[PDB]
């Protein structure tokens, strides 16, 4: 299909509650479309949701499947990000879904609140096709429970709790990915874009971390280190895919039939 | 369907860790607990001896046949008994009654006429579900003599510093029924004990909201 | 603790002296023909729910003092101290008697 | 072969004919020439409280005196009628109760009602107290009525259109009383219990022994069910309560009913019916609250005991014959006398 | 070929009907008097008075 999708005004938007956790979470969210302009989510973000400028956001582009990392290192991984995204008021941008290193992120998440205080702003942008419950998130401007436990054989995600916030994105689609990463990539160079408070001139500082993936996470940091407004990344060596392959071709900078992993 | 079962033998069994364990795990107890699920667990046999045959014997006259199931009427009418002179729990209120009637009765079309009841089963999947199951499973947690349950039950739902006094309450009547029934009289000092660390309980948590802020701590202790 | 029995029987006495309060029960008379302050007080549910999170977070604030407080005595530092020295010189203990040289 | 299918109006017809000779001088026309006795109202005597829930069903004994009664919250209270004081109170396992019954001689007692059991009390422990003794189970309907004819035998009325003759002891029965097409709501046994009469969901009544129980008399006629009836104390007539606003007397020999109530202000059912020691003064109760006693032989209302807040459920007669009770769901009983 | 239900209901048919039903005068001959020799004998004829009644009212006159 050509996109023939009918434009209708939204009707998806509040706070829902996580049954059957084990922490009672709170989250708001809404339902934009794909080709929402940046400034009004931004203006969303900021004045219904009583959130301020952030010092500092960090993206979590990572591989979308189920690897289980070895101990010693996922502990040290998340304990970091948690301090380094807790000392600055940051913005996390995750995908949002029970998947991938976003599970990762969330045990992260639950390792930190059982022990501590604060709050983190763990944003999540997630496609609207791809929740296991498609219906009962319907309610507007009222709490809507929601049930945390998956079951795999209905060939669908889940949200993950222990966000904050989530920023949901629809083609008509169902099903399938790929009608957030251009809405993310606009939010994060418009968010790039704005003054932070101090009168020097300086914007708002980007960074991404990469842990694991496949070849389309080549392709996003090439689009990262490309930019007129070029930001870092980090790579974590113990992931064991193309990030950790990025992180050996790190090694001896100027054999490439190695390569070959088939 | 397992991790149901699971939850009620781990509830059976006064397996604190268990039950932890399962609601970390994904089990939710709205979706679980409802009317067959709690008058099953109020006339399980496993588990710590329990003073809650005696009382059902003194309330409803002292005579009783000795094969016999206790119902939720039976529990709100002890519990009405325990607590004082006006209070009035929610089972024994003609609501619950109504809808408890739809348990067994209307097994015959036509003695629905002959019971002449003066009385809507509303497509809620049963309408059976309790709306915060905490209260109750706090309120069975206490009336069994099960303290580590009913320490982890009250962290949990709303209205913590009324249960905590509810349960004071119940634990304080039930001591002194049990001393006056001539028990081994170690009962009579656990249940003290329990209504002591409940108190405790309750005061702290007042203490707490009073350093936090003046205004909603005098509105909870009165609303 | 008696003086909110004082406070609750004088609020629900009449109010005339006890030489004027036979007037009063005449009048109750009349009333047998045909408490939002002073005992409870009735809230919407913007309120109720806002008095919920209230003291959920009240709850949760107090076990993480608790707990924050317990794992932060002399005798439980020293308690995780001497396990851990013990598991520790066992292990070294191993090491050393492993040598390959 | 279906010449039984084409058998079955010839022989009903010939009885159907039968009953239709038989009528030459009616009730009416030779109760004119009788004493008229004109009319009698009663008035309140003695109250029964103690049971919060409406009361369901009671029987009298042989002394008048203790009276068994099955209440909506399951408590079954006996009443000694004099001081109408509390003696002995008894709890039951189920919030739905119906059945109670008296002994012929005040020995033991059973409960029924949607149950689906039929359990049996012994009043006559040597404890001091009332447990259980005996049970019985089969009747797969629920449970509608059970009379007590001795302490070995007893008979009940169950809504599985079948009845039993239960063994006591062993917890068999022996005849198993099919026929009826309907729930079989209430019973009536002769004084000299030989044979006795049912009533069910089909408009109509069967014989039945007390020992065999062949299928010996029916009497059809009404529109609605059977709901309660009772024996005249000659044993060969029978009256027949149901809910379609009309009650019918009829006999053993004649095979047809006896005689009508001409009365159209009873515009409900009648809940139960009770004759006379004699079968003269006829007692009911109706879905109304009112209490229009009535004449058996002169075909008159008796009187009105308007004196209920609910709708009047049981019925009962004194056997020396001076008082009768009402119970009503109201939660009360009164004495009339 | 299905005539077992139908085998139930000619056999009480040919039973049912092995009786003599008397005239509806007969009937009236018949309870007449037996009522009259028990309308003296039941009070719910003859309403006695608070003597044999056992349910009189107690006066206590001191």
């Amino acid at each position: 299909i050509s996109k023939h999708t009918q434009l209708s005004p939204t009707d998806a938007f509040g706070t829902i509650e996580f049954q059957g956790g084990g922490h009672s979470n709170k989250a708001m969210y809404v339902r934009v479309s794909f080709d929402t302009k940046p400034d009004l989510l931004l203006h969303l973000m900021t004045k219904e949701w009583q959130l301020e400028l952030p010092k500092l956001l960090i993206s979590v582009h990572g591989g979308l499947q189920n690897f289980e990392l070895q101990p010693k290192l996922k502990q040290v991984f998340g304990k970091g990000l948690i301090k380094a995204a807790m000392t600055t008021g940051a913005w996390i941008f995750t995908g949002g879904v029970n998947t991938g290193v976003i599970r990762h992120v969330g045990d992260a998440l639950k390792d930190h609140a059982s022990k501590s205080r604060g709050k983190i702003c763990t944003i999540g942008i997630a496609p609207w096709g791809i929740v296991e419950n498609q219906e009962d998130l319907i309610g507007r401007d009222v709490v809507r429970p929601y049930q945390t436990m998956s079951n795999p054989m209905s060939k669908l995600t889940v949200l993950n709790s222990m966000h904050s916030h989530f920023i949901l994105a629809d083609n008509g689609t169902t099903g399938k990915y790929g009608a957030e990463v251009k809405l993310r990539r606009q939010l994060e160079k418009h968010i790039s874009l704005q003054k932070i408070n101090t009168r020097i001139g300086q914007g708002v500082p980007v960074v991404a971390l990469i842990v694991e993936g496949g070849p389309n996470v080549i392709s996003i940091v090439l689009e990262y280190l490309r930019d007129t407004p070029p930001v870092p990344v980090v790579v974590c060596d113990g992931s064991g895919r193309a990030s950790d392959i990025l992180a050996f071709g790190h090694k001896y900078s100027e054999v490439t039939i190695q390569k070959t992993f088939t | 369907g397992s991790l149901e079962q699971a939850m009620l033998d781990a509830l059976v069994l006064d397996r604190v860790d268990f039950v932890k364990l399962l609601i970390e795990n994904g089990v939710s107890m709205h979706r679980f607990l409802t009317i067959s699920r709690l008058e099953e667990l109020y006339n399980t046999r496993h588990g710590p001896s329990n003073t809650l045959y005696h009382l059902v014997r003194d309330v409803k006259k002292g005579n009783l046949p000795p094969d016999y199931r206790i119902s939720l009427i039976d529990i709100g009418l002890v519990i009405e008994y325990l607590m004082g002179g006006a209070y009035r729990c929610n089972y024994t209120r003609k609501r619950f009654r109504t809808l408890y009637h739809n348990l067994f009765g209307p097994k015959r079309p036509k003695a629905l006429k002959l019971l002449g009841m003066e009385d809507i089963d509303l497509d809620d999947p049963e309408i059976n579900h309790f709306p915060f199951p905490f209260h109750e499973l706090m309120v069975w947690a206490v009336l069994m003599k099960r303290q580590k349950m009913a320490l982890f039950f009250w962290q949990h739902g709303e209205e913590a510093m009324a249960k905590a006094l509810v349960a004071c309450k119940l634990c304080k009547a039930m001591a002194h029924e049990a001393s006056e029934n001539d028990m081994v009289d170690d009962i009579s000092q656990e249940l003290n004990h329990n209504s002591r660390d409940f108190g405790q309980l309750a005061v702290e948590l007042l203490d707490q909201s009073y350093k936090q802020d003046e205004q909603l701590a005098m509105k909870l202790l009165t609303y | 603790f008696q003086r909110y029995q004082l406070i609750m029987t004088f609020h629900e006495r009449p109010v005339l002296p006890p030489p004027l309060i036979i007037f009063s029960h005449m009048t109750m008379i009349f009333q047998h023909v045909c408490r939002d302050y002073g005992l409870k007080l009735f809230i919407t549910d913007d309120e109720l729910k806002k008095v919920h999170d209230f003291e959920e977070q009240c709850i949760e604030e107090y076990f993480r003092e608790k707990d924050d407080r317990f794992n932060s005595s002399n005798d439980e530092r020293i308690r995780v101290t001497s396990e851990r020295v013990e598991n520790m010189s066992m292990r070294l203990e191993e090491v050393n008697e492993r040598e390959h040289s | 072969l279906d010449q039984l299918r084409q058998e079955a109006e010839q022989l009903k017809n010939q009885i159907r004919d039968a009953r239709k000779a038989c009528a030459d001088a009616t009730l009416s026309q030779i109760t004119n020439n009788i004493d008229p006795v004109g009319r009698i109202q009663m008035r309140t005597r003695r109250t029964l409280r103690g049971h919060l829930a409406k009361i369901y069903a009671m029987h009298w004994g042989t002394d008048s005196r203790l009276l068994v009664s099955a209440s909506q919250d399951g408590k079954l209270i006996i009443w000694d009628s004099y001081t109408t004081n509390k003696v002995h109170a008894i709890p039951l396992r189920s919030s739905w109760v119906m059945t109670c019954a008296y002994a012929p001689s005040g020995n033991y007692v059973a409960c029924g009602g949607l149950d689906n059991i039929c359990s049996i009390y012994n009043l006559k422990t040597r404890e001091g107290n009332v447990r259980v003794s005996r049970e019985l189970a089969g009747h797969t309907g629920y449970l509608s009525c059970c009379r007590f004819l001795d302490d070995n035998q007893i008979v009940t009325s169950s809504g599985d259109t079948t009845c039993a003759l239960w063994d006591i002891e062993t917890g068999q029965q022996t005849t198993t009383f099919t026929g009826h097409t309907g729930d079989v709501m209430s019973l009536s046994l002769a004084p000299d219990t030989r044979l006795f009469v049912s009533g069910a969901c089909d408009a109509s009544a069967k014989l039945w022994d007390v020992r065999e129980g062949m299928c010996r008399q029916t009497f059809t006629g009404h529109e609605s069910d059977i709901n309660a009836i009772c024996f005249f104390p000659n044993g060969n007539a029978f009256a027949t309560g149901s809910d379609d606003a009309t009650c019918r007397l009829f006999d053993l020999r004649a095979d047809q009913e006896l005689m009508t109530y001409s009365h159209d202000n009873i515009i409900c059912g009648i809940t139960s019916v009770s004759f006379s020691k004699s079968g003269r003064l006829l007692l009911a109760g109706y879905d109304d609250f009112n209490c229009n006693v009535w004449d058996a032989l002169k075909a008159d209302r008796a009187g009105v005991l308007a004196g209920h807040d609910n709708r009047v459920s049981c019925l009962g007669v004194t056997d020396d014959g001076m008082a009768v009770a009402t119970g009503s769901w109201d939660s009360f009983l009164k004495i009339w006398n | 070929a299905s005539i077992a239900q139908a085998r139930k209901l000619v056999e009480q048919l040919k039973m049912e009907a092995n009786i003599d039903r008397i005239k509806v005068s007969k009937a009236a001959a018949d309870l007449m008097a037996y009522c009259e020799a028990h309308a003296k004998e039941d009070p719910l004829l003859t309403p006695v008075p608070a003597s044999e009644n056992p349910f009189r009212e107690k006066k206590f006159f001191s």
